[PDB]
DNA sequence: GCTTGACAAAAGTGTTAAATTGTGCTATACT
DNA sequence: CAATTTAACACTTTTGTCAAGC
């Protein structure tokens, strides 16, 4: 950088990825992979074919690939992650409104830390923390050992509400409890007609 | 087995648009150029600045200059250095440091 | 744990000796003065010579770089303090990161004329920064700092008194040491209780979580929801049994027509009669309705 | 600061890497601030001198 | 309603996320300890 | 069927005494 | 410690009320 900084640009972190994909041309990669497949006698054919599926998937439908980097994240409505006071005044709260809290904290500190111009050794660690917090918010455990918070149990992420046995894609198809219904033991009625 | 409640309560009233509260809409513009609308009651007293959806404290379009909303200035690193060093001492510090770089 | 990357990265800068700290602080101060000189002198022109301009800009850059280096070499101090306060509710690496923000303040205020080491001063700032951070961010339901301090004082006193007595004290025993009423400490204990996790499993198996079986007190009860409407009709039928002359006063008095109750005077805005006469009309209608001929029609809706 | 959506980093396959052509365990160092990467080289500008 | 013809799922850009929202969460607090009210700019802001 | 005089209880209006909340700073040395 | 919010209180204005009698 000191010797030659005017003729090259480098970066690190997700900002580098965003800058890399900003001016990335989708058509060139698709054509290169297609040509490699056409020259199939090379063993690279398999890897090129594997890549071409995703590359064409992004090449089609018009939608840009920059959606993989987030400049903003949504917040689920409160009542889907409610805070409820049980009988006796004890409060119960979902895990989500804690995960979001972390993302709100580390973000704000970053927005503070940048303002005073702290050294890169601190700002980059803050950025790493922010990205890790977001990753834990979306899919806790995809990084490695998941966050636990209180007790020694993992906190449920957003994905965990759609992934496991409990969720709106597994538990929803198992039916619902209904009103205007009852249950009772049976005895034999021999005098009854079939209907 | 155990029961609880949300932070609020429900209301059973029924009426619909047949009752109209007189309202008018104010217009705001933010720093980045986005524009927004806010319906207020005809009691008005509309504020000069409003926190819009995007999070920028936008300003009203009707007035040429909004409420000044003046605030005290921030405290910075020099301003706190000046609370412990006199300008006379800083002059001597500058002279002392200029002596070394001048040596070469 | 993946905090090891930070420990490695901060490990590439060596510690300062006693004589380097003063040099760095003095360089920072000189660079700040140089920057302020270049900023101020522009307000009235006063061109400086090119050599002096370049030398002063170099002084500015050297001061900034010395400040950065002083922060870099002292980042190692913050972790040794953060490791003490870990486990109280906030993350270890968050503790380190926000103690660093007290470290910058310590560098800002530290001076060499006092003849003391940088650590001696920076430790106080780091510790208070970590304390404030934990106080603000350690709980899902935020507790202001003074409340956190009084809660900590209660916990400290209760621990010793339990160690002595061998059992959990009654509120008055803690009050005798807090110099506040027993109900006050009982309220502080209520403020101290943390919320439980709504997603915790219930039933000794992974069948369901606690939230799946909370009965909502403020539910939309069907029988009431319809019942009210019936009353809102039945009452009308009774009011419609009167003459419009009588009915309007009641409909305006209690706000049935538009939902806003009206004072005796305001009803005269359309009726014209004085407030006392409106009261008399209200009394007449009020006595007519309460007569059994119309009471029985809707009496049992009160429950 | 921008943050990558984890679904496409740790996709198995990593759709992000397959798109922008970097292998897994390399984007991992890129994403989490463990290795620098050059985003632009001015070939014409450097060739000029 | 109920005239649905198809349901499609696709990538969401920052613009769509910013369009869905009614405002951003600027502070981490949720509810006040004393009055048990949602806080001014917290995760439970009204 | 209703106005007017006159009165007391209830409730707005503002001051301010008290309670609560936010914030900077503690200089042996400690990495 | 300063700043902010809550409440405790005195006064003013309004709301509700009784009787004369028109």
């Amino acid at each position: 950088q000191d010797r030659y900084g005017e003729y090259f640009t480098g970066a690190m972190g997700a900002e580098s990825i965003k800058k890399l994909i900003e001016n990335f041309d989708i058509d060139a990669e698709a054509e290169s992979l297609r040509e490699v497949i056409r020259s199939g006698k090379g063993q690279k054919k398999l890897r090129a074919l594997k890549r071409l599926k995703v590359v064409a998937a992004f090449q089609q439908s018009g939608n840009s690939p920059m959606g993989m980097v987030l400049d903003a994240v949504p917040v689920i409505p409160p009542e889907l992650r409610p805070m409820v006071q049980l009988d006796g005044g004890r409060f119960a709260t979902s895990d989500l409104n804690d995960l979001y809290r972390r993302v709100i904290n580390r973000n704000n500190r970053l927005k503070r830390l940048i303002d005073l111009g702290a050294p890169e050794i601190i700002v980059n660690n803050e950025k790493r923390m922010l990205q890790e917090s977001v990753d834990a918010l979306f899919d806790n455990g995809r990084r490695g050992r998941p966050v636990t918070g209180p007790g020694n149990r993992p906190l449920k992420s957003l994905s965990d509400l759609l992934k496991g046995k409990q969720g709106r894609f597994r538990q929803n198809l198992l039916g619902k409890r209904v009103d205007y219904s009852g249950r009772s033991v049976i005895v034999v009625g021999p005098q009854l007609k079939l209907h | 087995v155990l029961r609880g409640s949300r932070l609020g309560a429900v209301s059973y009233e029924t009426d619909r648009n047949h009752d109209l509260a007189p309202r008018q809409v104010a217009r705001y513009r933010t720093d980045n150029g986005e524009e927004f609308d806010v319906p207020f009651a005809d009691d008005a007293e509309i504020p000069g600045t409003w926190l819009c959806r995007n999070g920028l404290e936008g300003t009203l379009i009707e007035g040429d200059v909004p409420e000044p909303k003046k605030v005290k200035p921030p405290r910075t690193h020099w301003d706190m250095l000046l609370e412990r060093r006199s300008v006379e001492e800083l002059e001597e510090l500058l002279k002392e440091r200029l002596d070394l770089i001048k040596a070469k | 744990d993946s905090v090891r990357a930070y420990l490695k990265q901060i490990g590439k800068v060596a510690l300062l000796n006693a004589e380097e700290e003063v040099e760095l602080a003095k360089r920072i101060e000189a660079g700040l003065y140089a920057t302020q000189k270049l900023a101020e002198l522009a307000e009235k022109g006063e061109k400086l010579p090119v050599q002096q301009r370049r030398d002063m800009q170099w002084i500015c850059r050297d001061g900034d770089r010395a400040k950065n280096h002083l922060l870099e070499a002292n980042l190692r101090l913050v972790v040794s303090l953060a490791k003490r306060y870990t486990g109280r509710g906030m993350a270890f690496l968050d503790l380190i990161q926000e103690g660093n923000l007290g470290l910058i303040r310590a560098v800002e205020k530290f001076d060499y004329t006092k003849g003391y080491k940088f650590s001696t001063y920076a430790t106080w700032w780091i510790r208070q920064a970590i304390t404030r951070a934990m106080a603000d961010q350690a709980r899902t339901i935020r507790i202001p700092v003074h409340m956190v301090e009084v809660i900590n004082k209660l916990g400290r006193i209760q621990r010793e008194l339990l160690q002595d007595l061998g059992r959990e004290p009654t509120p008055e025993e803690l009050a005798k040491e807090m110099d506040i009423t027993p109900e006050k400490v009982l309220e502080i204990q209520q403020y101290a209780r943390e919320p439980i996790s709504l997603d915790q499993t219930i039933g000794d198996e992974g069948d369901s979580q606690l939230g799946d079986f909370i009965e909502d007190s403020e539910a939309v009860v069907a029988v009431d929801a319809v019942s009210f409407t019936l009353l809102q009709d039945q009452l009308q039928s009774v009011l419609e049994t009167l003459s419009e002359r009588e009915a309007g006063v009641v409909r305006l008095r209690f706000g049935l027509t538009d939902g806003q109750p009206r004072t005796l005077d305001e009803i005269g805005q359309v009726y014209g009669v004085t407030r006392e006469r409106i009261r008399q009309i209200e009394s007449k209608t009020m006595s007519k309705l309460r007569h059994p001929s119309r009471s029985q029609v809707l009496r049992d809706y009160l429950d | 600061a921008p943050v990558t959506h984890i679904w496409y980093f740790k996709g198995v396959p990593s759709r992000l890497g397959y798109l922008l052509d970097l292998a897994p365990k390399d984007l991992e160092k890129i994403i989490y601030f463990a290795a620098y990467v050059i985003t632009s080289v001015d070939d014409e500008m450097r060739h000029n001198e | 309603v109920n005239f649905f013809d198809e349901l499609r799922i696709g990538l969401a850009t920052a613009d769509d996320i910013r369009n869905w929202s009614y405002g951003e969460v600027k502070k981490p607090e949720t509810i006040n300890y004393r009055t048990l009210k949602p806080e001014k700019d917290g995760l439970f802001c009204e």
